[PDB]
This record gives C-alpha cells, structure tokens and sequence, in this order.
RNA sequence: GGUAAUACCGGCGGCCCGAGUGGUGGCCACUAUUAUUGGGCCUAAAGCGGCCGUAGCCGGGCCCGUAAGUCCCUGGCGAAA
RNA sequence: UCGCCCGGUGCCGUAGGGAAGCCGUUAAGCCCGCCGCCUGGGGAGUACGGCCGCAAGGCUGAAACUUAAAGGAAUUGGCG
C-alpha cells in the first residue's frame, strides 16, 4: 500500500494497523455502490 | 625489508629423489597433485595429501 | 623591528616539520652524547617513531 | 574492479605521508605514473625512486620527505587553452603560485608553469601542493 | 660491559616476561618458550641501563621523580630516593600534583621515571601535559607511547625491581663524581627489596 | 529583446541601519557640508570603480591589457589624485 | 607607547610567582612574548601575559562577543547562570578566546577576560590573493579552514582596501589579530556564536600547520607574531 | 571477489620472475614437444598435461622456451598441439562448462522440486553465454552457433 | 492590551531618507532549499525483500601505425545599435 | 599444547569522521565507478485514469485547501 514508517509512531494519533483497516472499508464501498 | 607483498616467492621445491628398488634418479615436485611413480619400474615416489606430499625414497638435493 | 633573524622556529628531528605554538612536544639533551638538543613533535611521540642524534649514531627511544 | 592506476597511487601517497611513513610501494606501475613522479621530484616533493621488476608489470619504491600537504587526481581530465589556466588554479590551489598543476601537453607531461612559457595546453591529469 | 654478571641478571628474573606481545616491543623480545611465554633480551637491558644512568646524572638532583603504584616496587623507590637526592612518591599519585597550583603538594620536575606505564598512567598523562622527558621501564606487554627512553625489564616481580633500581642508583653516582670506582658502593642489595 | 535603459550611477547601502556606518557617514557630511546622502554615495562609487579596475589589470597579461593599464595611471594622476612617480599598486 | 610600560613595572614587583615559567619571567631569563610558545610549557598564571604583552588589557584590545543566561530545574525553582564569551589581543599578532561563567554579569565577565589570556596563540599574516600581489601583512597568506561543532569556516585572501567581508562576529576576532582584508565561505549553523567563534579561532590557529619552503616567504610576506610594531 | 558469490578468497599460484630455463634442466625443446604430444593421445586435458610434466618429469612450466618457428611468441601447450593437428575443436573452457550442464539437466528431470539446484543451472548457463559472446567476437567460433540446450 | 501599556489612540521630544516617501502583485539574490563547480539516504525526508542480465555510462601492463576527439599558428565569416 | 600465513565470525581501541548516541582494516575514514531514491507538517498513499489477479488485493499516483512548526540525539528535575 506504499506506507511510510513515520506513522507507526503513535505520539499524537491512533494506531495505523487500524487506520489501514478503515481506509480499506471505504475503498470497498466506493467500488460496489456504483463504482462503475 | 622487501616485503612479501611485493615480488612474491614460492614455498615449495624441486627435489632430486632417488629410487629404492630401481636405483634410478629423478626430479619431482614437493606439493604434487598426482601420484608420482618411477619412470622405469612403476613404484610410487610421492603421494598427494592436502598440502605437502609424503615422499617415499632417498633425497640427494633440494635444487 | 630589528629583523636580523629575530628568531627561528624549531623542527622535529625525525620528520622535519616545524612545531605549532601549543602542542605537547618536548626537548632534551642527547643521551649518550650530551652535545645535541633533540625535538619530538606530538605525532612522533604518540606513535613511537625512532630518532637518531645528528652527532653520534645512538638511535631510538 | 580496477579502473585507474594513477588515482590509486596519489591517494596512497597522501594517505601514507599523513601518518608519518617514509617509504611507499606503488604497485601497478605504468609509465605515466613514472612520468608524474619525475615532475613531483624536480619541484622537491619526494626523494628518489626506482623501478623494480617482478614479472607482472613491476613496482615502484619511493621515499617520502614529509613535504606535501595534499595530492590527488583531476579525474574527468578536462582540456585547457593556453590562456585559461588561472581559472583552474583558482579552483584547486590555495594562493597565486602555491604548488603545481600537472598537464598532459602534446610534448609530454609537465607543470602548468612550463606550459605557459611555451604557450600550449592539454589535459589536466593531477595536482600537487 | 655487564654491570653485573649474567648469572645475576638471570638469577633475579630480569628477563622473564609475559604471555602477551606487542609490535612495539618486537625488538626487545628474544624468543618464545614452548610454554607460550616471551623472553626478553639482556644485552639490551644492560646497554640501556648505562645510557639511562649517564643521562640522568645531568639534572639537578632535587628535580627527579620516581613513581610506583604497585606494592612490590615501593621500597625500592624510597631507597633510590634516599641514596641519590631525588624525590619519590610511593602509593597513589593523587591528581593535580603537576597541574593544580591550589594544592599543598605542588611540584614541577625536570624528568620522571615510571615503573609501569599501565598502572602509573595518571602520572604519565600529567607528564605529557607539561613537556618533560619520560624514562620508563617497559615489559613485553607495554606500548612505547610517549616514552622517550625505554628500558626493557620484567617490571612486576619483587626481586627484579630491586636489582634494577640498585644498578640505576649506583651508576648515577659514578657519573657525577660522587664515587671513584664502581666497587666503592657498599650498600647491599637486600636493603632495596621489600621484605616478605 | 528589450532596448537600452538608462541606469543609476550610484549604489545604496546593503542594510540601511548599521550603527557603526551611520556614525562614520555623519562625520563626512558635516565636514564637507554635502546636501543629502545620494551626493555622498556617488563619490564612493567613483572610487570603487577605479579600485575594481586596478584589480583586473593586475592579474591580467597580454597586448592590449598593457595599453589599458597605463591609461588608468595617466588619467588618475591627471586628476590630481596620484603623484608623478606612482606605480599601479 | 609608555602608559602600558609602567604597568609592566608595577606588576612585576608585587607578584610572587608560583610556577616555573613565572620564576623565569621574574628572574629576567625570559624577556619576550615570542619565547614561551613552541616548547610545551604550560601557562597557568595570567600575569605571565600582563608583563610580557601589557597592552592586552587596554579596553580597546578587549571584547565581549555575547552574554547568555541559562537555567537548571529543581524542586525549588530555576537555578540561573551566565555565560560570557570574550576575546583579547594586541592588534599585531596575538589572540585569545575564552568563556567563563558566574551567577552575575560582572563575575562572569571577569572570568571570561581572565581565561582569554591563558588560551592565547600566535599566527601568520601575509598576502596571498591573485588581485593584490603586494607583500604586506594585512590578510591571510593562503586559504585555511577550521571547524567546531556543526560550523565549517573557510577564509580566502583578498585585496588591499576591501573590508573584512565575513559575518557579524568574525570581524571582532579577525581584527584583534591584526587582519584587515579577507573573504569567506561558511556551512553549518552560524547562529550559535560559540561554535562560530571557535571555528574562526581554529582557522587562525591552523594558519601555522601548512608546510612552506623558504622561497614562499619572500613572495607572500609571511610574518609570525609582531611585524615591526 | 567471486563472480556470483562475493567471497574474496586468495588461493593461487605464485611464480618467481625468470626469463631463461633453469640450469639443472636437461630436456631439450624437441624432447619436450614429443612428451607433450605423447600424453594427449592418452586422453589428457590441456590443463592436466602440465600438472604431469611438472610433477613427474620435473619440467617447470613450458613457457620458458621460445617458439622454434617464431621469435616473437613463447611456447604454450595449445601452440604445440595445433602444430601437429591435435588441438581441440572448441575451446575447452566452454566444453567443460557445457558438459557439466548436461547431466545436471537430466537430474533436474526426475527431481523437479529440487529448487536449490536449478539455480546453479541458471548460473552455469550465464557463464556459458558470457564466454560465447567473447569467442564469437574474437572469431574463434562461427557466427552460426548458438547454445541450444535440447541437443547433446 | 484584563484599571500602574516604553508595543493601541492623541500631545511634546527624537531617528532614517529627502522632491519624494509608504502600500499590494511578479522575477533574481538570500538558498549548498536543485548542488557540473557544490547537498543528502543507521537513529531526523530517503537503499528496490533478494539475486540474474539486454542497451547505455565506466574499464589492467608493454610495443608499432592512423590522426577522428584534443592543443598551437594562419585565411573567410558571426550587420548597426 | 605453542608460534606463523590465508579466508569467515565477535569484542576493547589509536588517527580520522559525526549534531550527538557512537562507527573505527567486517568504517558511518581518504579516494576511483555505476544504478535506485529525498526536498516543511497534513490533505494522502487518498480521488481520477491504466495494467495485472478467480476474488481478497498488488503496482503507478496528483491537486483545491489548511498549518509554524512537525521531527532527531543528549541534559536538570518531577514522577511510576
Ligand atoms: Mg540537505
Ligand atoms: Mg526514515
Ligand atoms: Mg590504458
Ligand atoms: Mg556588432
Ligand atoms: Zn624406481
Ligand atoms: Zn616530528
Ligand atoms: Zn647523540
Ligand atoms: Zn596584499
């Protein structure tokens, strides 16, 4: 997914393993719900 | 003086071994890669082992 | 200011490189002779380089 | 692999003399290397040198005097016109005649100070000061 | 030649070294025992003791240092200090003796004698900072870094540290006119060594 | 491209509020009673151009560089700023 | 040039010397500034310099480069400290730079000025530029460079009349040493004045590590220390 | 370093600098040419002819004598063989490499999951092609020749 | 800047340029923040997960030729402003 | 068991380099080569397009706008 290790640093954010999983769900909804 | 790193020189010699059951005189190598046998009779003179051979005759010189 | 060779600068007796104002050099009279003064720069003292007196032949540390 | 036997020599010389050595061995010995030693000698930077043959391209023994600050190779080997020397002398050397700049002119190898007397140019190969 | 007979250098153990080498000491080593323990030269210990004696007899006698932090080389430091006019500091060399003028023990020498450059490295550093020659007793394991005159000698045993300082203290007398001949030094060697 | 523009014959200071320079120029203006500052920088430039000319004829060598060298002395002493014995340096 | 020659006589009498160099200077064996340097001595009394270079304390051979105040934390507040950076030198060949600390601005300046004298060095001057080829001690005789911290400094010779075109603090240091013309090239962060100052100091010291033949001297004008006061 | 691995390694043979044959030799040039030709007809590789001359007959390398028919060149084993017509029909470097990549190619036909051996095959073929490019360039190999593995 | 403002708004002093002096937009230097001269890539931005190879750039020592690159001298040119 | 030469694998360490932590002939040193990537923090590895995969997914990859810091190596304390 071409990610950058600056974001696994957790200081003022949430975890990135869990932002990935949430971007993937939207990239799905834009695909099925008439992504054609 | 004159380090080995410039003009390298070997560590192995040419011998002038002399046979046992043949009397013949020859020249051989000290670190052979084969089985040096006599040039008339056929008995071995040196044997190949790793680094330096283990000769089996009488030496006359180191040449 | 009366420049008749007002001074000269000392040089190391092994390499010939003159000595900077504040380094850990040394000088002393030649052992075994007593007639020559011997200089050693900091870098020839640190890696122990041999010297030899310019008058007799006595050598090294 | 090996690409330049002259650069290796000049870096070896300036690395050795910086720690106090009094002899070096320039192993792969061209005659360009010998020709540049010849002009490093006439200006008083090295002592005496000899060519020793070893069956494979020969070696060079040279004695140092602790009289050089820096030596190196001008690599891309630019060309120079006979009236454009100062532009390069202001780039490599530290004052208006401090040291030599070695030039591969069409009449041999020489320092730029003797090229300006004949008025010729050529390729720059190295510099010593 | 041979300030003492060879059977007396060897009897002390001046020549016994250690199981560690160094490229600096490579000219003072002599061979290797099959045990793996190096042996020093003795002709060189002699020919260096003479030079060290006639070099030290050129300073004003109240401006010498003998130092030792080991325990076996402390009584030979005081006797050497008393026979010549030199000064001696046995025990711990507390720092700032040559650098701090705010201390009661301030003293600036002209040379300094070091028994072991490894155990006595504080005084070695303080001597580098001041620019005075250094005369040291080197063993097979030490480096010659900053040493200006070396003396190859087993500098650890108890009977060898007394034979070195004895010879050095005698030869200093013979070179400044305090003595006529070498056999006019009537002080037995046992007075130098530390008692068991 | 574009045609010729007429240019200014003086130069302003790089920073306008350096104290050790306002202090140095406040003296030359009361001693000679010049009207404004732009009247003072013009003379500084008249001098800096001479100086920058002598720096180029000093490294240079050739046939006409010689001719340009001794036209600088000739005028520079026709103007009373040098004596009759002065060399380029 | 006398007002600083009765100062020497006054100090040379009520000063009881405690090291060897002080003894030598008091007994008239050492009598010039130029012969305490290239020998490996140690300089621990500031009065070796008030007697051999008296005009070093002339209030126009002194300079205060910066004043800072710094802090350390504790369960009862903030413990504050000063830091002065000072340099001294006669404008002929000799310069020194020191720092010194305290709790007040006055004590800190005193220590700065004091330590500046003990960290003194002598340099070389000349003229090595391509444009001006005079032979006069007004600039640096050749290109030299020095470094400190994260600052890299290079100094290049320049022609006679051009100012000292270097940063804001380099002028003080270079002008106390006797230079008057230079060019410059810098890298690193030049806004930490301690490291920038110590880089310029290191360059002026490195002036005397370059090997030179006796023919270069009567081509660049190289003088060491005073050059005809 | 090595071509494919990167270990250094330094083992090799270190020769003395010398121009003329040694004094204790007694084999003249023709007595050595006959020796060189006698052994090839026992089926000996041009590398293993020199080993035997050096070990048993006591001849240090044959590159000490000049070429009898030519003062420029020096004598080499391959230049003796081509004098009699016995020299190989393909450079034997290439032949050894090609022959070693033919019984590895029938091992890899019964063990097709031996994935660590089939990398050595790719590396051998890389070497074969590196050599064919050079030989074609120097005219030792006719230009209508290609390494086709399905033959031999 | 929170009822004790050298920082806002007026008075009176002072400073910089001066027939000018300020405001908004654009390009260059500042910037070694585009790096041929002349930057970076362990922890700050940044070494492909690893290896094989086609084009291209870089290539060991000596001897004899050629004169394309390169260097010096000389004729015809590169309008005026 | 001891000594030496060559190649691998570890540690303490001179000169030197670095902002330091620390690297130091198994370089992060001084040189000669070739290729890949970097240009304040977010928006964003997103939208739109293309090529692969049976799908899950891989590879390529901007701008409107918004912000004055975001990052690194080490100090004195307070705290668990
Ligand atoms: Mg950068
Ligand atoms: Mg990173
Ligand atoms: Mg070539
Ligand atoms: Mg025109
Ligand atoms: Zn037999
Ligand atoms: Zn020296
Ligand atoms: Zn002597
Ligand atoms: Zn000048």
């Amino acid at each position: 997914m071409k990610r950058r290790p600056r974001k696994w640093k957790k200081k003022g954010r949430m975890r990135w393993k869990w932002i990935k999983k949430r971007i993937r769900r939207l990239k799905r909804q834009r695909k099925k719900e008439r992504g054609l | 003086a004159l380090p080995r790193n410039v003009i390298p020189m070997p560590r192995s010699r040419f011998l002038r071994v002399k046979c046992i059951d043949c009397g013949n005189e020859q020249i051989v190598f000290s670190h052979p890669a084969t089985r040096v046998r006599c040039n008339v009779c056929g008995a071995t003179l040196v044997e190949p082992t790793g680094g330096k051979g283990i000769i089996r005759a009488k030496i006359l010189e180191v040449l | 200011e009366n420049v008749e060779l007002k001074f000269e600068i000392p040089v190391c007796t092994s390499c010939g490189r003159e000595i900077t104002p504040r380094e850990h050099a040394t000088h002393f009279v030649c052992p075994n002779c007593g007639e020559a003064i011997i200089w050693r720069c900091e870098t020839c003292r640190l890696l122990a380089k041999p010297y030899k007196c310019p008058k007799c032949g006595w050598e090294g540390p | 692999t090996l690409l330049d036997p002259l650069a290796n020599a000049l870096s070896h010389i300036t690395n050795s003399e910086r720690v106090g050595k009094r002899e070096v061995y320039i192993k792969p010995a061209s005659k360009l290397i010998g020709e540049v030693l010849r002009v490093m000698q006439k200006y008083g930077y090295i002592g005496e040198f000899e060519f020793i043959d070893d069956g494979r391209a020969g070696v060079y023994r040279v004695q140092l005097l602790g009289k050089i600050n820096k030596a190196g190779a001008i690599k891309p080997r630019f060309p120079v016109k006979a009236r454009d020397y100062e532009r390069w002398e202001k780039r490599f050397l530290p004052a208006f005649e401090f040291g030599i700049l070695i030039v591969s002119t069409s009449q041999g190898v020489m320092s730029h100070k003797e090229a300006r007397e004949k008025g010729i140019g050529g390729r720059l190969i190295a510099y010593v000061y | 030649e041979y300030l003492v007979p060879l059977d007396q250098y060897l009897a002390a153990g001046v020549h016994i070294g250690t199981q560690q080498k160094t490229k600096d000491m490579k000219k003072f080593i002599y061979r290797v025992r099959q045990d793996g323990l190096y042996v020093l030269d003795v002709r060189k210990t002699d020919e260096r003791l003479k030079v060290a004696g006639k070099f030290l007899a050129r300073f004003d006698p109240q401006s010498i240092l003998a130092v030792s932090v080991r325990l076996y080389g402390q009584k030979p430091v005081k006797k050497f200090g008393e026979v010549t006019g030199a000064r001696a500091i046995p025990g711990r060399f507390l720092p700032g003796t040559m650098t701090n003028p705010a201390v009661k023990n301030f003293f600036e020498p002209d040379v300094i004698i070091i028994t072991d450059p490894r155990a006595d490295h504080q005084a070695m550093k303080e001597a580098i900072e001041i620019g005075i020659p250094i005369v040291a007793l080197v063993d097979t394991e030490n480096l010659l870094s900053y040493v200006d005159l070396a003396i190859p000698t087993n500098n650890k045993g108890r009977k060898a540290l007394a034979l070195i300082y004895w010879i050095l203290a005698r030869e200093i007398l013979y070179n400044r006119g305090e003595i006529s001949s070498r056999e006019e030094f009537k002080i037995p060697v046992e007075e130098f060594e530390m008692k068991i | 491209g574009d045609p010729k523009r007429q240019r200014k014959k003086y130069e302003t200071p790089p920073h306008p509020w350096i104290k050790e320079r306002l202090d140095r120029e406040r003296v030359l203006m009361d001693k000679y009673e010049l009207k404004n500052k732009k009247e003072l920088w013009k003379h500084e430039t008249q001098l800096k151009n001479f100086r920058r000319r002598a720096r180029r004829l000093l490294a240079a060598r050739g046939k006409q560089a010689e001719i340009e060298r001794e036209q600088l002395l000739a005028r520079l002493k026709r103007l009373g700023l040098l004596p009759e014995d002065a060399v380029l340096d | 040039s006398q007002e600083w020659k009765e100062y020497a006589k006054r100090v040379l009498d009520e000063w009881q010397p405690k090291t060897k160099l002080g003894m030598l200077v008091k007994e008239g064996q050492i009598t010039d500034i130029h012969e305490i340097f290239r020998k490996g001595y140690q300089i621990k009394e500031p009065e070796i310099i008030d007697v051999l270079l008296p005009e070093v304390n002339a209030r126009e051979n002194q300079e205060i480069l910066d004043i800072a105040l710094t802090v350390r934390m504790t369960d009862s507040g903030r413990r504050v400290r000063f830091r002065v950076l000072a340099a001294v030198g006669n404008r002929d060949g000799y310069v020194g730079l020191g720092i010194g600390h305290g709790r007040e601005v006055g004590i800190a300046i005193r220590k700065a000025i004091n330590y500046a004298k003990l960290n003194i060095i002598e340099i070389k001057r000349g003229c090595g530029s391509w444009e001006c080829r005079c032979r006069r001690p007004h600039s640096v005789p050749f290109t030299v460079e020095g470094k400190e911290g994260s600052v890299r400094v290079k100094l290049i010779p320049g022609p006679r009349g051009l100012g000292l075109v270097i940063g804001d603090v380099g002028k003080k240091i270079l002008r106390l040493a006797g230079i008057q013309d230079v060019w410059s090239q810098t890298l690193g962060e030049t806004r930490t004045t301690v490291n920038f100052a110590k880089a310029v100091f290191n360059a002026l010291y490195n002036t005397n590590k370059v090997v030179v033949t006796p023919e270069m001297i009567e081509r660049y004008g190289i003088v060491v220390g005073r050059a005809m006061p | 370093a090595r071509m494919h691995a990167r270990k250094r390694g330094k083992s090799g043979s270190k020769r003395p600098p010398r121009t003329a044959p040694p004094i204790w030799l007694e084999y003249t040039v023709e007595d050595i040419e006959n020796l060189v030709v006698k052994l090839r007809k026992e089926g000996y590789s041009t590398a293993m002819i020199g080993t035997i001359l050096r070990d048993q007959y006591g001849i240090p390398t044959v590159k000490l004598f000049r070429d009898p028919d030519n003062p420029n060149r020096k004598l080499t084993i391959t230049r003796i063989l081509e004098k009699h017509g016995l020299a190989p029909e393909i450079p034997e470097d290439l032949m050894f490499l090609i022959k070693r990549a033919v019984n590895l190619r029938k091992h890899l036909e019964q063990h097709p999951k031996d994935l660590h051996s089939m990398r050595g095959l790719q590396l051998i073929e890389s070497k074969i092609r590196r050599l064919v490019k050079y030989y074609k360039r120097k005219g030792k190999l006719p230009k209508d020749w290609r390494y086709d593995p399905e033959q031999a």
